[PDB]
């Protein structure tokens, strides 16, 4: 097979400097996202901490069309640093570090503040139960 | 064209990119990178029964890696990226994580040895002194005594007693400004004694507490 | 003027504040009797209050094997809440425990952060000084592995202990400090690690320099904790044990140096202990702290 | 004595039924995913509680060093004559001095009780 | 203490700052030099130990540190003046320990300073009268340890001590009881057996599914495996159950936040500060030495499921109660 026989030898090559930061982007995969469904896509650093650290706000389909929370890992090169490696055209290796691991959780629809008049609900099913005796 | 909006293209073109994790000492020879940037070779051998990925280090570098293989499952790993013009892209999707560990060879003998050089600053100690240093000098005037000296001089204390008229009219511009006004902030304006300008203040208008202390001064409605 | 007061007035905190500060301790070493003096320095106190109605604590808890001098309670108020070390106890002055954990990095340890949720049920989960650092899939081999460390003096020292227990699979390695150790001899098969060349060179010790470090460093003695000592079966003569017959067992790890240091500085000056009765031999204990000379 | 969580909303689901088909669901409060109990059967209350410890007892307790070895009973599954026997170590202690044995044949585990 | 412990003492302290200008200073090595004691005159000089008990004179190191002082006066000039080996105090020396005087001294030279060889040392000679410090037994911690309380309502009850290692006094003792057949069955609603966790900081008793929420992993199945690890037991999911539907919609992070905040303290005065001091106690006082680091909590999550999971594990009897007694539960 091509594959069963697919001996090679490149060249590697991490560029000191880089015009694209990368970083890498995590959603998960029991989710399945099909990103041909991704006609467009906003990111944004999100606004409940009102930069860098900022955790990063993804909206795709327009504002409501997809949207994901994505929050910073706690490290990402405290003992290893990690790499892109691209292929390029001339078969070489093109290595590319990571500046940082952001979390991308499926976001729930309802979204919203319950506040604590439902807390407050909740205590007082709670308190109906524990009104129930003899 | 907006700050807030995320080029799809490479997730939209299916991009794939790679994921690999590297050790820092490697990493710290890696931004010593040779030339550009070319850190060295990699070399690929697939077979029907395996498949073997390993990195060597260019000649440059240098003054067998193999990969071990790490599943991407669980988390759909991308690649996003901020420019130095900050325009932002998604340059792919990760379809391969790997580790580079040593071949079968580093235990904790030459890792310790690594790791000895590595710890380069002990946490500090407490060393041990020779007989007892110098506690106390011969000073004569406190050097911050001193300072203020210059100072105190410089503005002898306040001022005295006159032109109060002159006075008045600078006090109504701050009056203008505002109805009531901190004693405190008319001390910084005038360089006359507090004792003196209070004095002023007084005939001008009664001192107001107005709820908030300070004893606000305002014009008398008089 | 903070450590002086302590250590005079035996008030341990703030002067100020003598709310939350216990005493009875930094108390005048006994000159009476050099004896005395020895049993004074060498002393625990469980720091139970004296009178909760139960006496749960006094009673002498099977886990004292050498850990303290049974024979050795003073009689009063303070019965069984004040002992004294066996002879050959040696408490842990205390590590850091970063060095071990890099090794079980090129041994197989999956860091939790990693590790799926999902294969943590099956395998084991190494827990270092009481926080979770990871899972280890085939348990056994970390630990023979660890065992062989310690004894060679590399990465660990012989303070830290391994334990391992079967059945909750958690290896527990622990390296803080007041930990009771106690040197034990090694057995592999039925076999001792000790072997005759080395008492040879024990004897000559004023020129050969081979110093106790010396028979540790050689792997023939390992200080077994309490922590320890619930995984080990331990043989209390190697001539009653470590010889074949319908055994009570073929897997003893570890033999006994001599049993009669399980006996403190002050029941080791008595001859025939076990032919007297126990509590006159701890009377006796009591008149030593007596005696003049 | 199972449970489901809704597929999408991801919430413990609960016994809900519909008069119209006077039929078992399993809902979640959360949101509105409900399917229809397939167990037909709920809450389970058992007070004797006989359990065999052969389930529980981990197949590793062969290394105990400890446990003993007798060369009795050679393993059914394999025929290893040694093995390590154990008692319930457990509680439900009423009527319990019943000897677990394990096959200490390595990489066997048979766990024949007796 | 004098080797090791003292240096990370002063070296790992809060800053100096003071502030216009502001001032800054910074420890640097302390250095303890021998014993000695300067008389009347002054001349500062050694003390064998023999004088030191016959003049009632306690016996103390001089203990010098370093701090360098750097102050920015808005000028943007720095200017950090170090001063070093300042008098900060003196520590006493036990004798025949690695920093006194009597050190490793050939018999002969003992016994010219009138001291005895066969002495064994190991005594603090203060005030000229010799102390020694009795070493004091303590309850060890680290572990999940299981005590059964046969008198309250809860069936049993775990608890950990909490340390955080050469840095913090303050130890806590989170404790993760069950309410399962325990005195008065009462009422606590319909659900029953429901496992429920005193934390440290608080008011009132905390449900245990809400801290985990509180902590996130809102996911009430990540709740699930973070405990149980295996779902195959049958008798494992009825136990988990009644405590598992505690209520819920405290789902939001933040709403679990201020459901603990208004759970602790007095009448709470907003949520944003009942948030804001909720938030940062759970990071540092409970579970320091699993997460000492605000972030990351993950690891701090996997330590409270443990102690919920051996809490259960004693209900169901497969492992037996912990002991109050066993000399290695003692440090
Ligand atoms: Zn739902
Ligand atoms: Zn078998």
């Amino acid at each position: 097979g091509p594959s069963s026989q697919n001996v090679t030898e490149y060249v590697v090559r991490v560029p000191k400097n880089t015009t694209k930061k990368y970083n890498i982007m995590a959603f998960n995969a029991a989710d399945k996202v099909n990103f041909a469904t991704w006609n467009q896509a906003r990111l944004e650093r999100d606004l409940s901490n009102k930069p860098e650290d900022q955790p990063w706000l993804l909206r795709v389909n327009g504002k409501s069309g997809r949207k994901f929370k994505g929050i910073k890992k706690g490290g990402v090169t405290e003992n290893t640093s990690y790499y892109i490696f691209t292929q390029c055209p001339d078969g070489a290796f093109e290595a590319f570090p990571v500046h940082n691991w952001y979390n991308f959780t499926p976001l729930a629809r309802h979204r919203t503040l319950t506040a604590e008049e439902a807390e407050e609900e909740w205590e007082r099913r709670n308190k109906v139960l524990n009104h129930f005796s003899i | 064209a907006e700050r807030g909006e995320l080029d799809l293209t490479g997730a939209k073109q299916n991009t794939g990119v790679w994921l690999v994790k590297v050790p820092k000492y490697l990493s710290q020879q890696w931004a010593k990178a040779s030339g550009r940037g070319e850190v060295g070779k990699l070399r690929i051998a697939k077979t029907q029964g395996r498949t073997e990925v390993s990195f060597t280090l260019n000649e440059d570098l240098a003054n067998e890696h193999p990969f071990v293989l790490q599943s991407v499952g669980g988390q759909t790993l991308t690649v996003f990226t901020e420019s130095s013009s900050d325009k932002l892209s998604l340059e792919g999707i990760v379809v391969q994580r790997a580790e580079c560990r040593p071949a079968a060879s580093e235990n904790y003998m030459r890792l310790k040895r690594l790791q000895i050089e590595e710890s380069s600053k002990p946490v500090r100690l407490s060393q041990q002194l020779d007989k007892v240093v110098t506690t106390n000098y011969k000073p004569v005037a406190n050097h911050q005594y001193n300072i203020e000296y210059e100072r105190k001089k410089k503005e002898d204390g306040k001022r005295a007693r006159a032109d109060k008229q002159h006075v008045l009219d600078m006090l109504f511009s701050a009056f203008e400004k505002h109805q009531y006004y901190n004693l405190k902030d008319l001390v910084d304006i005038t360089k006359q004694p507090v004792v003196y300008l209070k004095e002023i203040l007084k005939e001008i208008g009664v001192q107001n507490v107005k709820g908030i202390h300070k004893n606000t001064w305002e014009l008398k409605p008089e | 003027d903070g450590l002086k007061y302590s250590l005079a007035t035996g008030n341990w905190g703030d002067q100020k504040k003598a709310h939350q500060a216990r005493a009875g301790v930094s108390q005048v070493l006994n000159r009476l009797t050099f004896a005395s003096t020895l049993s004074h320095l060498r002393r625990l106190n469980s720091p139970i209050g004296r009178d909760g109605k139960l006496a749960k604590p006094r009673q002498l808890h099977n886990t004292l094997w050498g850990m303290v001098c049974p024979a050795e309670t003073p009689e009063g108020h303070a019965v069984g809440l004040v002992k004294n070390l066996a002879l050959m106890a040696y408490i842990s002055v205390g590590s850091q425990p970063s060095p071990i954990l890099e090794f079980l990095e090129e041994w197989s340890m999956e860091n939790l952060e990693e590790i799926s949720p999902a294969a943590i049920a099956d395998a084991t989960k190494i827990f270092v000084n009481g926080c979770w650092v990871g899972i280890h899939k085939d348990p056994e081999q970390l630990m023979n592995t660890l065992r062989k460390l310690r004894r060679q003096m590399d990465i660990i020292v012989s303070e830290v202990s391994m334990i391992r227990d079967i059945r909750e699979r958690e290896i527990r390695i622990y390296t803080d400090a007041g930990r009771i150790c106690r040197p034990l001899l090694i057995v592999e098969k039925q076999k001792l690690l000790l072997k005759k060349r080395h008492i040879d060179q024990l004897k000559e010790r004023e020129y050969n320099n081979y110093s106790w470090q010396d028979l540790v460093a050689s792997g023939v003695v390992e200080y077994i904790d309490t922590l320890e000592e619930e995984t080990v079966m331990l043989a209390m003569t190697p001539d009653d044990l470590q010889e074949k017959e319908v055994a009570y067992c073929s897997t003893y790890t570890h033999c006994e140096i001599h049993p009669s240091m399980i006996l403190g500085v002050c029941a080791s000056i008595i001859p025939f202990p076990d032919h007297n009765q126990s509590p006159r031999n701890t009377y006796q204990s009591a008149m030593g702290k007596q005696a003049m000379g | 004595v199972g449970i489901r969580f809704c597929q999408e909303c991801n919430n413990m689901l609960y016994p809900k039924e519909d008069k119209e088909n006077r039929i078992l669901l399993y809902a979640c409060r959360n949101c509105d995913y409900q399917q229809e109990a397939d167990n037909s059967c709920i809450y389970v209350n058992k007070i004797t509680h006989e359990v065999d410890e052969l389930t529980q007892i981990i197949a590793d307790v062969s290394q105990d060093p400890t446990l003993p070895r007798t060369e009795d009973h050679p393993c059914q599954k394999c025929g290893h004559k040694e093995a390590v026997f154990f008692q319930s170590h457990s509680a439900r202690a009423e009527d319990a001095m019943r000897l677990y044995y394990v096959c200490t044949a390595p990489h066997c585990g048979h766990r024949w009780t007796e | 203490f004098i080797q090791m412990s003292v240096q990370r003492i002063v070296e790992d302290a809060p800053p100096i700052d003071l502030q216009p200008p502001r001032y800054l200073l910074k420890f640097e090595q302390i250095y303890l030099s021998k014993p000695t004691h300067w008389e009347r005159d002054g001349a500062p000089s050694p003390m064998m130990p023999n004088e030191a008990r016959l003049r009632n004179l306690t016996y103390s190191a001089p203990l010098y540190v370093d701090i360098t002082k750097t102050v920015i006066k808005e000028g943007e000039e720095q200017l950090q003046t170090q001063h070093q080996k300042t008098f900060i105090g003196k520590i006493p020396i036990m004798l025949r320990s690695t920093y006194c005087l009597l050190n490793g001294l050939t018999d002969r030279d003992l016994c010219e300073l009138n001291e005895c060889p066969l002495d064994p040392g190991g005594y603090f000679i203060i005030n000229g009268s010799e102390k020694v410090l009795i070493a004091q037994e303590k309850m060890a911690t680290n572990t999940v340890y299981v005590f059964a309380k046969k008198d309250s309502k809860y069936a049993y009850t775990g608890e950990c001590r909490s340390c955080l290692e050469n840095s913090s006094r303050p130890t806590s003792t989170i404790w993760v009881s069950m309410l399962a057949r325990g005195g008065q069955g009462a009422k606590k609603s319909a659900i029953g057996q429901r496992i429920v966790a005193t934390l440290p900081y608080i008011k009132q008793e905390v449900p245990i599914i809400i801290v985990f929420r509180a902590l996130g992993f809102v996911s009430d199945r990540d709740i699930l495996e973070h405990i149980i690890y295996d779902f195959e037991d049958p008798e494992m999911m009825e136990m988990v159950k009644p405590s598992l539907d505690e209520a819920f919609v405290i789902q939001e992070q933040n709403v679990a936040l201020n459901f603990i905040g208004s759970r602790g303290a007095k009448p709470g005065v907003t949520k944003e500060k009942r948030i804001k001091y909720a938030k940062e106690v759970l990071q540092k006082e409970m579970l320091p030495h699993v997460g000492v680091s605000d972030f990351c909590e993950t690891k701090k999550a996997y330590f409270l499921g443990y102690m919920v999971h051996r809490l259960l594990l004693a209900a169901l009897g497969r492992r037996e109660l912990d002991d109050r007694d066993h000399y290695g539960n003692k440090r």
